[PDB]
């Protein structure tokens, strides 16, 4: 045997059930699974009725206390590749007056002015009630939410917050009651809900390659610059004669830049520089077009190269 | 800069974040308010491919970790994998098809279809702490929808 880690410590609350299966990546195999106690002892019981114990390849806690808050193990060795997984769990008590402990919050965000969903974590095991995730009750700041389908909707593990506002911020809790061996235990998760600014869709504005002409000498080299005014997730690129500029092109080359506007990020500037090392006969036939694109539509503007006037 | 790149975070539609499940593999789970720095920052490059307007080709690589999500045939089945590349040569705007995903935005909801293997998207399971993979049924029950957060701060 060798060793395996798992630095992320899942902090569950004491007073309720909890399961902790071992993290098996693509390779699991069903005939290797076994849990162990603190400072390597025996296989943490094997009786469904005992308290801290292992059942269907999972370490259940029946009523879980704070004293359980410690380092555990699991070992996989089907043929020989033994390395015994280290876990490290923590159980907390609800803080004074609260119906939760912040040490156990899961941070979840949703953009304002639109219907979103908060998800009650780790409900994957308690699901098994004939493969039916238990009926969840929801609360924000320890008060109960009415699931009217006007202000909120509850479906499986999620809370559909209708038309998210700044006033939806707060600590939410989802509650379920899992029946284990005839006796039903409780379950809760807290979610600190943080609202994101509404995502308004806006097409970018091409400022400089505004459909014009430019006099250039047939041999020389020039720099064509596309200036766009939009968000940083908006892009700006050149295409010449129905085609993009290839990275492996010997005379054409792009250089991309961005500069966020501190005062209004929806009005930042994209700068795409086209460097023509040697102007060729062909560049006078078709214009160099510049495209401002995002998911909500493109924008075009060209520069038609022409020979100088005699 | 030769290629246009942005730093983002990605969370699936079920609110699960993504993290390293031992370098060369990723996994999605809901993270507690303390471990929030465990999530992988991506370097989404706008690579050139089939710009269909309703799709935007991209390259997804782990920040300053020199790893790029690619799609290869493993056992005659399209599969996701993380592979290291040369930091000097990468990222390129002319990316090999395997690392290329078309970023599709429906209702402010992101899907990443594989340019190499169309009808196969970056997916996650409803399950907690399972790996990030390439899923082919899309709505089979597996999550193919995500959200993006830019690291402008």
């Amino acid at each position: 045997c060798k060793e395996r880690e798992e630095k992320i410590i899942l902090v569950s609350s004491a007073n309720e059930i909890d399961v902790r299966p071992c993290p098996l990546n693509p390779n699991e195999h069903k005939g290797t699974i076994t849990w162990y106690k603190d400072d390597s002892k025996t296989p943490v019981s094997t009786e469904q009725a005992s308290r801290i114990h292992q059942h269907k390849e999972k370490l259940w806690f029946v009523p879980a206390k704070v004293e359980d808050s410690g380092h555990y193990y699991c070992v996989v060795r089907n043929s020989s590749y033994c390395l015994r997984i280290k876990i490290s769990a923590k159980f907390v008590e609800n803080e004074p007056n609260l119906c939760y402990n912040a040490q156990a919050i899961f941070k979840q965000k949703l953009p304002v002015a639109g219907d979103g969903g908060l998800v009650c974590p780790y409900m994957e095991f308690f699901k098994n009630e004939n493969n039916e995730l238990p009926k969840l009750q929801w609360y924000k700041d320890c008060k109960p939410l009415l699931l009217d389908n006007i202000h909120f909707s509850g479906v499986k593990d999620r809370l559909i917050v209708m038309n998210v506002a700044e006033k939806h911020r707060g600590n939410y809790t989802c509650h379920a009651s899992y029946t284990y061996l005839g006796k039903q235990y409780p379950i809760t998760r807290v979610i600190e809900f943080i609202t994101l600014e509404e995502n308004k869709p806006t097409r970018p504005v091409i400022v400089s390659p505004a459909n014009e002409t430019m006099e250039v000498d047939l041999g020389s080299q020039i720099q064509l610059i596309c200036n766009v005014t939009g968000q940083l997730s908006d892009i700006a690129y050149w295409k010449w004669n129905g085609s993009v500029i290839d990275e492996d092109d010997p005379v054409l080359g792009e250089d991309y830049y961005s500069v966020e506007n501190p005062a209004n990020k929806r009005r930042s500037t994209l700068i795409t520089v086209l460097n023509i090392s040697e102007i060729e006969s062909r560049f006078y036939k078709h214009p160099f077009t510049c495209f401002a694109k995002n998911t909500h539509g493109i924008d075009a503007a060209y520069i038609q190269l022409i020979y100088p006037v005699t | 800069a030769p290629v246009r790149s942005l730093n983002c975070t990605l969370r699936d539609s079920q609110q699960k974040s993504l993290v390293m499940s031992g370098p060369y593999e990723l996994k999605a789970l809901h993270l507690q308010g303390q471990d929030m720095e465990q999530q992988v920052v991506f370097s989404m490059s706008f690579v050139q491919g089939e710009e269909s307007n309703d799709k935007i080709p991209v390259a997804l690589g782990l920040k300053e970790k020199n790893l790029y999500l690619s799609c290869v045939l493993k056992d005659d089945k399209p599969t996701l994998q993380l592979e290291s590349v040369d930091p000097k040569n990468y990222p390129k705007k002319k990316m090999e098809k395997r690392f290329v995903f078309n970023k599709i935005e429906i209702n402010n909801k992101l899907e990443f279809e594989s340019a190499q293997f169309p009808n196969w998207y970056i997916s996650t399971s409803q399950a907690e702490n399972m790996p990030v993979f390439l899923g082919g049924t899309k709505g089979g029950q597996d999550i193919t929808d995500f959200t993006m957060q830019f690291v402008s701060s």
